[PDB]
């Protein structure tokens, strides 16, 4: 697990760490210490109820195109790790959630 | 709105049975499928298997179905029963709804639908450790 | 002398389909089918696979 630096103030894409081997409805949750997580993006297109527009994904339009999570500048809420769940057709059910990556803001 | 509490027995005695139990408050039980969350210190974000509102549960591989689920109806509660427990497995517990959505790429006659579940409630987590 | 061979599918892994507008293709056959008829004593025309 390593974690990617996101400059302060400025919105940062982070590139999903797994590959998918077909067509992907990636699934996002921001994992919140001591608290319950939030889930982010569901089928990489439409925001959930209650959750601001600071989080969009790529479509899946197309097949050479990977999936990226969106926030809004640092914070409390974004400096805790966030997980991206690959759903692609051949892999089939995913099990695990996959490596984490976290925020950290810093002066 | 979904108070979720889990009940937290705080500590297990290893290679003895569970009951780790997350409860629901104001929702319907069969709604959604019911998942559950183990996350070991120091590990990335781990899912053990769900259980379907039909009375079906999936099982992770690796737990060898050491897990068994069913669900209260009385209760709201998804009463978990695990057994031969060690140190390593015990660790915070979050309960989970499970939304079943289908993805379609192709001809839905032949079969290319695989269902994906997003997590639309997350759980606020109980720490177990061996005692 | 090079042998081409398939190596793998790049994407998601599709069966392979023909379609066939149904109106048109009922349509057709129920002609087809009475133009048995005429040929065949009016009997009743079964197509079977
Ligand atoms: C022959 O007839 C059959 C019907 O009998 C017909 O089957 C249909 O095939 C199309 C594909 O050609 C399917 O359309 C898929 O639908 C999904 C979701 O509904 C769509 O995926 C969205 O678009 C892109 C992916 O390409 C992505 O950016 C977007 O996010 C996706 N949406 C979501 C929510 O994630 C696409 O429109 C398409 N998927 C593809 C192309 O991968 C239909 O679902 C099929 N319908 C049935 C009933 O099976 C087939 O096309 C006909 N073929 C010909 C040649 O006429
Ligand atoms: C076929 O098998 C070989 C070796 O076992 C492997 O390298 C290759 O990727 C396989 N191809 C497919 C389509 O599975
Ligand atoms: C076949 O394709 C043509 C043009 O591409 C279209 O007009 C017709 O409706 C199609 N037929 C079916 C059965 O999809």
């Amino acid at each position: 697990v390593r974690p990617l630096s996101v400059a302060l103030g400025e919105t940062a894409r982070i590139s999903c760490g797994r590959q998918a081997l077909g067509s992907r409805a990636v699934q996002w949750y921001q994992h919140r210490p001591g608290q319950a997580p939030i889930l982010l993006i569901y089928n990489n297109q439409d925001r959930p109820s209650g959750i601001p527009e600071r989080f969009s994904g790529t479509p899946d339009i197309n097949f050479g195109t990977r999936a990226t999570l969106t926030i809004s500048g640092v914070e409390a809420g974004d400096e805790a790790d966030y997980y991206c769940h690959m759903w692609d057709s051949r892999s089939g059910f995913s099990w695990s959630f996959g490596g984490a990556t976290r925020l950290t803001v810093l002066g | 709105q979904v108070q979720l509490q889990e009940s937290g027995p705080g500590l297990v005695k290893p290679s003895e049975t569970l009951s780790v139990t997350c409860s629901v408050s104001g929702d319907s039980m069969n709604n959604y499928y019911w998942t559950w969350i183990r996350q070991s210190p120091g590990k990335g974000l781990e899912w053990i298997g769900y259980i379907s509102d039909r009375e079906s549960a999936t099982y992770n591989p690796s737990l060898n179905s050491r897990v068994v689920i069913s669900r209260d109806t009385s209760k709201n509660q998804l009463s978990l029963k695990l057994n031969s427990v060690t140190p390593a497995d015990t660790a915070v517990y979050y309960c989970a709804t499970a939304r079943r959505g289908q993805r379609i790429y192709g001809v839905v006659s032949f079969g290319e639908f695989f269902y994906y579940y997003s997590m639309d409630v997350w759980g606020k987590g109980t720490t177990v450790t061996v005692s | 002398q090079v042998f081409y061979k398939t190596g793998d599918i790049i994407g998601d892994i599709r069966k392979a389909y023909c379609n066939i507008s149904g109106a048109q293709w009922h349509k057709v056959l129920g002609r087809v089918a009475n133009k048995l008829k005429e040929h065949f004593n009016n009997k009743t025309i079964v197509f079977k696979p």
